[PDB]
RNA sequence: GUAAACGAUGUCGACUUGGAGGUUGUGCCCUUGAGGCGUGGCUUCCGGAGCUAACGCGUUAAGUCGACCGCCUGGGGAGUACGGCCGCAAGGUUAAAACUCAAAUGAAUUGACGGGGGCCCGCACAAGCGGUGGAGCAUGUGGUUUAAUUCGAUGCAACGCG
């Protein structure tokens, strides 16, 4: 951080489907190492996903994906000794990453059933903007836009 | 100062009349100096710029660079 | 009313605040808006932010003269000094000339006290 | 105002509403749920369904499509 | 009638290598063209010998000499008390002692420190994950108690430690 750098962590594609965003969706939703506790959550989230949506893979994932990414957030940039919080723009690598970490929070909220079920209702409402993880969106824009006037 | 520039569209270009007045008269005269305090202000700020030819003179060394 | 073709504009910035004026050719003024006023209260209304929104605040609200040329004058340097003028001209005007009025004393009278 | 359990974190399910009174069809359309501690306020003109949609959410004015649902443990 | 009224450096005069400039006069000359060649007055910066405790001064000496004047004799007490003179007054000028200490003081050197500066680093902050602080129990430690609650470790670097 203070002078080196990184490449970055290679990640094994998801077993079923072609694609490593489910992969890393797994990473993030998992706990304790129980990969192969988190792969039955998150393969029943998707089977229960596609019967109410209409679509296998697009319409599961990314759909409800790009209703919770964000595009700009707010970070402490103070020059003398204030406190007063400075948006920024956020970069495209970090947006998915930010909008997993929003999903399965609201999921692990939300508790009515299983896992497999929280995760599913969730992902219905972020992809019609129903949920606790839009609302987040929402918020941090509005931050955003009120501080909009340092840049 | 007063500009009206016709010849570009929507190109400032008042920089050059901006730096003769505002940037420094008017940041000068907000406050009260003491009437000797501005006579040390000038004689450091011209002791200071003499410095310029000793830091011209250290030219003269091969310092491998 | 009396739509009015040609007016001036007056742009009173400073380090807390920037008034914008729209009046006629003649001193008459039509309508003003101003950074304090806009919802900037604090130290938001010294950015030049808050000038370019109070900028617009006054554009509006005086389309009721129909003006099609402003003469834009400066005062009072501050933030808001350049970031005003474009967003005058996001708002439909002709920007003839801006010239720049500041008040300058020659030696005039004793100014206050430097602070600590 | 004292203190609930504020318990139900899905507080209603929302899913074409079709609110329509019998004779004519009000809203057919809806918008995020309540997501607790959200604070909503309707606009609109009169005349508009701003009682309606109230009603619907009440509980005392059934859907005419169906199934405006309500979480288990709300007051 | 007093100032850090300060180049903290009394006035006058004589002598003793250089360099870069500033401002103000003058003669000659290829002003033959925003130029050269000499000579005075004032002035800024750096520097040789020499001088100095060192810092530095260095032809405008703090260098080498002469004339005249003013002042100093450890730090406090104290530029104070009393007295005289001056002042409308505030005060100014001249100016002690008793007592008390063995030190005050200048310049420079090595460190340490700075809410002084510059450049780098560290799971230091930031970005995250999981915790302690709340409840039950285990263990240690202080406290209080007791016939004894054996002794030791007790900021970081003692407290699941000998
Ligand atoms: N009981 C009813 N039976 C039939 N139509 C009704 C009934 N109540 C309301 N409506 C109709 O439904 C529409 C909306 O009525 P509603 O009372 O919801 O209005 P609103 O937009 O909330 O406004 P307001 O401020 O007047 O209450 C109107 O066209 C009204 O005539
Ligand atoms: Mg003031
Ligand atoms: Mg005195
Ligand atoms: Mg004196
Ligand atoms: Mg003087
Ligand atoms: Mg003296
Ligand atoms: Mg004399
Ligand atoms: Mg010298
Ligand atoms: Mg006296
Ligand atoms: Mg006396
Ligand atoms: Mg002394
Ligand atoms: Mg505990
Ligand atoms: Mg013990
Ligand atoms: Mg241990
Ligand atoms: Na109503």
């Amino acid at each position: 951080p203070r002078r080196r750098v990184i490449g970055q962590r290679k990640i094994l594609p998801d077993p079923k489907f072609g694609s490593e965003l489910l992969a890393k969706f797994v990473n993030i939703l998992m706990v304790d190492g129980k990969k192969s506790t988190a792969e039955s959550i998150v393969y029943s989230a998707l089977e229960t996903l596609a019967q109410r949506s209409g679509k296998s893979e697009l319409e599961a994932f990314e759909v409800a994906l790009e209703n919770v990414r964000p595009t700009v957030e707010v970070k402490s940039r103070r020059v003398g000794g204030s406190t007063y919080q400075v948006p920024v723009e956020v970069r495209p690598v970090r947006r998915n990453a930010l909008a997993m970490r929003w999903i399965v929070e609201a999921a692990r909220k939300r508790g009515d059933k299983s896992m497999a079920l929280r995760l599913a209702n969730e992902l219905s409402d972020a992809a019609e903007n129903k949920g606790t993880a839009v609302k987040k969106r929402e918020d941090v824009h509005r931050m955003a836009e009120a501080n909009k006037a340092f840049a | 100062i007063k500009v009206r520039e016709n010849e570009p569209f929507d190109v400032a270009l008042r920089r050059f009349k901006r730096s003769c007045e505002k940037a420094g008269v008017l940041a000068e005269v907000r406050r009260r100096e003491f009437y000797e305090k501005p006579t040390t202000e000038r004689k450091r700020a011209k002791a200071s710029a003499v410095k310029r030819h000793a830091k011209k003179l250290a030219r003269e060394n091969a310092r491998r660079t | 009313r009396k739509q009015v073709s040609d007016g001036v504009a007056h742009i009173h910035a400073s380090f807390n605040n920037t008034i914008v004026t729209i009046t006629d050719r003649q001193g008459n003024a039509l309508g003003w808006a101003t950074a304090g006023g806009s919802g900037f209260r604090g130290s938001r209304k010294s950015t030049p932010f808050a000038a370019q929104v109070a900028a617009e605040r006054c554009a509006d609200a005086v389309k009721e003269y129909g003006i099609k040329n402003l003469e834009v004058m400066v005062k009072g340097p501050g933030p808001g000094r350049e970031s005003t003028i474009r967003a005058l001209n996001a708002a439909g005007f002709r920007i003839t000339n801006i010239t720049d009025v500041t008040p300058i004393p020659h030696n005039g009278c004793r100014p206050p006290k430097k602070r600590r | 105002f004292r203190a609930p359990e504020s318990l139900p974190n899905p507080l209603l399910k929302m899913e074409k509403v079709s609110a329509g009174y019998g004779d004519r069809i009000i809203l057919d359309s809806i918008k995020l749920n309540l997501v607790p501690g959200s604070r909503i306020g309707l606009l609109g003109r009169n005349g508009a369904g701003k009682s309606t949609l109230i009603k619907l959410l009440a509980g005392e004015l059934a859907p005419v499509s169906g199934e405006i649902g309500l979480a288990k443990g709300i007051k």
